[PDB]
RNA sequence: UACGUCG
RNA sequence: GCGGCCCCCUGGACGAAGACUGACGCUCAGGUGCGAAAGCGUGGGGAGCAAACAGGAUUAGAUACCCUGGUAGUCCACGCCGUAAACGAUGUCGACUUGGAGGUUGUGCCCUUGAGGCGUGGCUUCCGGAGCUAACGCGUUAAGUCGACCGCCUGGGGAGUA
């Protein structure tokens, strides 16, 4: 809801010209998004957003980046909603059925460890196991306890997650994108102009979107 | 050289349906005013507008249905090289009836429909489909 | 010159908000004493401005060498009239030419594109130079 | 550059055994440096520059 | 109503360290009889196998098509990689009268009686993506006057 | 060309012609006159110089 | 090409003033002009195809404009190859 | 050779 | 195709503002011109290089590659020839259609507060979007979207031969 505060856009190197309606664009070789074009934009994702988030869907945040982490794991884990902060899989949407049994492995195996038999028959080999532990837990995070493949996406970049909005496109699942000056309006259903790189900016526009995920009426 | 200048806004209106573009500029005459009031007739362009004084510039105000563009294929068929000039039993249909084609009567420039109804033939300028 | 605030510390790295489009990072190689540790912390204002650029706040690491006559290795490569300008460290030395230019026996072209070493006595940080010495031409000229 | 007489100028633009310095090396925009080459050689004609070190 | 019907099996090879190895390739093309015409392709090593991949790409991956009464509309021309493809409507021009290949995609399409006339190549595997191509650019008059006003 | 020195001298360290004439431009002048060769020579030289 | 004086007679000699330096005499003058000039270049020479090239267009050049003024105005075309001595 | 499928 | 420097004669291109003519334009079968290299004719020249040629090797042989010599030729004047992988294997002219990084040559504006900032032309290089393409790739200098005129193609060989 509040203006946006310090951002005012970025990138001026490898610009896409689909970017030209965004963009005001004058300083030090540097362009400048129209925020005056953001707000309205960024206010219809909530909108549409708040929309899906109400009739009780799923949202799957996507960080990648750093450091959307761990404001990707802060603002998905404030809701009760779901994210992916370390690198994204090839397909954990559009073969999601191999990404079950591999999210199945990791429930097996955090049951298996913090209760069951770990200190069993090994060392060396339990060693192995908790560091798949560690390795299934970062790459297959938030996504543990989805159960389906979501009903909507928000990324925090267009160009570095165009994998997951390219997965999104081929399963007619909303991609909600703040996008840079370098980024491409792919198939994102809800561009928002902004600025992917600063955790300033990252965090209130999280802030803004976790907000309206759990708003309540209480 | 320009020898074809219908051939040349036509080829403005395609090359501007396929950039998405959303208005055409061109010089202008008599016969592209024509055309171009038949092709807002028909519903193939939105709107256009005559302006200048001593070198007048025609803007065509294209359309866009969906996403999609509404002029899907604009032909020339008279060009200068070879004239065709069709009687009023000759007078071709464009996509079985859902596509006009554009010819200039000595009545005056009207499209396929309107001139097998005044019952009278003449010069196939382009089909639009 | 720009002014911003410590958010984030990890060893080897540090990270101050600017302002821009992306936060600058800073080397601990600017912020460590002569002692072999850190001067700064989380929420502070320190100064920055922008490794070809951590040397216009690594010069103050030279002071404890110019004030014992510390031999360093620079190049003529600006000259207006008399004066010449030495790229020493990244700061312009000062050279007139009271024994560059006199009394001419021969062809005194050794002079622009040389490369030698020369010798410092005094230094000024309140006018950001470094004057070259007189009596050091007994080195730079035939070492 | 324009000038051929001021054998000082040339003479930073050109190397120890009488050869021109690339515009690589030196810097100079391509018009100066052709003209930079004919005044040299114009020069060398007049015996103001070497044509080289082994005369 | 699923409607399924097999058009080219072929026999490719590959070529290994020790000899060659064949390999079989389907291409089928399914449709209800109504519009909803698709095509897969499908390949495997034997030949049920390769059939049933074609099937299970074909069922998925199927388009729409806005028939007339029980035929095409206007005269329609398709072309995909060398396969240039003609289609008219044949206002119950009675039978469909179309080339090998394209007989199979226009009869499980649900059309009836067109005429047609393949040009250029007729690879069968591309000339279903001409036919498909072409009856997908083919539009209705209540899509035309849904552009252009009315 | 020259090069001299006083009697603070131990090693040859006459690198002046690794800079102009051994290397390459006696080598070069051992062999045809072509203008088709060094075209392409260049040509290929230029095009392999890219990032 | 040609002296700036000596076009700048032509012009007036053949103009209805100066500036009207684009009118079809003035310009069929002008080439005429320098195609005798270099009548006098190629008697020696000869061997200058590349100059030759450009007379060649100064030629072709001055027949086109001749053909135009003279399927315009015949009377022009007469006083104006009348008095250019061209024709043969 | 050689690729044509069920309660 | 043109590479030291200087003079003389000379062709074209591009840019800036303004003036003038007023469709005078585009393409072009036959026709005419120019057209690398080798070659030919007459007369010069001839240092290097080098077909032919000779010798030495290598080799089974070596009419070759390698070595040592070496004539025409290459160079000049005038005439002929009339061809090349004469190639961007892409005819000419014009119009329209997202971008990025350069090079080169003009010009305008702004503190020129420097080796700047903002534009606007001409030619050119690399990469790429849509589109096209059998693919490879082309991609505002198109092989995209069109128009005008020309040239040429119609299975391989025989044969570009008789």
């Amino acid at each position: 809801m509040l203006k946006a505060g310090v951002h005012f856009g970025h990138q001026t190197r490898y610009w896409n010209p689909k970017m030209k309606p965004f963009i005001f664009g004058a300083r030090n070789k540097v362009h400048i998004i129209n925020l005056e074009k953001t707000v309205p934009m960024f206010n219809e994702a909530l909108a549409e957003l708040n929309k899906i988030a109400s009739r009780k869907g799923k949202i799957l945040f996507v960080g990648t980046k750093r450091a959307a982490s761990e404001a990707v794991k802060d603002a998905a884990l404030s809701c009760d909603q779901f994210f992916v902060n370390h690198r994204w899989l090839g397909g954990m949407l559009t073969n999601w059925k191999t990404v079950r049994q591999s999210i199945k492995r990791l429930k097996d195996l955090e049951t298996q460890s913090q209760d069951g038999t770990f200190d069993k028959l090994t060392k060396k080999e339990a060693l192995m196991r908790t560091r798949e532990l560690e390795k299934l837990e970062n790459s297959l995070g938030g996504i543990k306890d989805m159960g389906g493949l979501p009903d909507a996406l928000f990324v925090i970049d267009a160009d570095h997650e165009h994998i997951a909005i390219k997965e999104a496109n081929n399963l007619g699942i909303p991609v909600f994108a703040i996008v840079d000056t370098n980024s491409d309006p792919d198939g994102v259903d809800f561009v928002i102009p902004g600025n992917d790189d600063a955790i300033r900016a990252v965090t209130l526009y999280l802030g803004a979107v976790a907000a309206t995920v759990r708003e309540g009426r209480s | 050289s320009m020898q074809d200048p219908i051939a040349d806004m036509l080829t403005r209106i395609r090359n501007g349906q396929a950039a998405n573009k959303a208005a055409v500029t061109m010089p202008s005459s008599k016969l592209k005013v024509a055309i171009a009031n038949v092709l807002k007739e028909e519903g193939f362009i939105e709107d256009f507008k005559v302006e200048g004084d001593t070198k007048p510039e025609l803007e065509l105000t294209l359309k866009y249905f969906q996403g999609k563009a509404v002029v899907e294929s604009i032909q020339r068929v008279s060009r200068p090289g070879l004239r065709i000039y069709k009687r009023k039993d000759e007078l071709p249909k464009v996509m079985a009836g859902l596509g006009i084609a554009v010819v200039s009567t000595s009545k005056g420039v009207m499209t396929d429909r309107a001139a097998r109804q005044a019952g009278l033939g003449g010069e196939i300028i382009c089909y639009v489909a | 010159i720009v002014r911003g605030v410590v958010v984030a510390i990890d060893k080897d790295v540090v990270l101050v908000d600017a302002g821009l489009k992306s936060e600058s990072a800073i080397p601990a190689e600017q912020f460590k004493n002569a002692q072999g540790e850190l001067e700064i912390q989380v929420g502070d204002e320190v100064d920055v401005a922008l490794e070809k650029a951590k040397r216009h706040e690594a010069w103050i690491t030279l002071e404890k060498a110019y004030e014992d006559a510390e031999t360093v290795t620079g190049v003529i490569n600006g000259k207006v009239k008399g004066g010449f300008t030495v790229e020493l460290n990244g700061i312009r030395a000062f050279l007139p030419g009271s024994l560059v230019d006199v009394r001419p026996v021969r062809d005194t072209l050794h002079l622009e594109g040389k490369e030698l070493e020369f010798k410092v006595i005094k230094l000024d940080q309140k006018r950001n130079n470094v004057v070259v010495s007189r009596r050091a031409v007994i080195e730079s000229e035939n070492s | 550059e324009i000038d051929y007489k001021d054998i000082a100028t040339l003479k930073n633009y050109i190397t120890e055994s009488g050869k021109i310095v690339p515009s690589r090396i030196t810097g100079t925009r391509a018009k100066y440096q052709r003209q930079l080459a004919r005044a040299i050689k114009r020069a060398r004609y007049l015996s103001l520059l070497p044509y080289t070190d082994r005369h | 109503e699923l409607q399924e019907k097999l058009i080219a099996v072929n026999r490719v090879s590959k070529t290994v360290k020790g000899g060659r190895i064949f390999s079989f390739t389907a291409l089928t093309v399914v449709g209800d009889g109504n519009g909803r015409v698709g095509f897969g392709y499908g390949k495997a090593r034997e030949v049920p196998a390769a059939i049933q991949k074609a099937m299970e790409k074909a069922r998925r991956n199927m388009i729409n098509v806005a028939l007339n009464n029980g035929t095409l509309q206007h005269p329609v021309k398709g072309v995909h990689t060398g396969s240039r493809v003609f289609m008219q409507p044949a206002s119950e021009g009675t039978g469909i009268i179309a080339g090998g290949a394209m007989r199979a995609v226009l009869e499980v399409a649900g059309v009836h009686n067109v005429l047609a006339k393949a040009y250029g190549s007729t690879n069968p595997i591309n000339v279903v993506r001409a036919t498909i191509d072409g009856l997908e650019n083919m539009n209705s008059p209540e899509m035309v006057a849904a552009k252009r006003g009315k | 060309i020259k090069v001299r020195e006083n009697e603070p001298f131990d090693v040859a360290l006459r690198r002046f012609k690794r800079s102009c004439e051994k290397a390459g431009v006696l080598a070069e002048v051992r062999r045809r006159e072509f203008y088709e060769k060094p075209t392409t020579e260049r040509k290929r030289a230029k095009a392999s110089a890219v990032k | 090409s040609l002296s700036t004086e000596a076009t700048a007679k032509i012009v007036s000699e053949f103009g209805r003033d100066a500036n009207d330096t684009g009118s079809t005499e003035v310009q069929v003058a002008l080439l005429t002009a320098q195609i005798n000039h270099l009548q006098g270049h190629f008697a020696e020479h000869k061997k200058d195809h590349h100059s030759r090239r450009g007379l060649l267009r100064m030629v072709s050049q001055r027949r086109k404009l001749l053909d135009y003024l003279k399927r315009k105005d015949v009377a022009r075309y007469t006083q104006l190859i009348e008095r250019l001595g061209l024709r043969r």
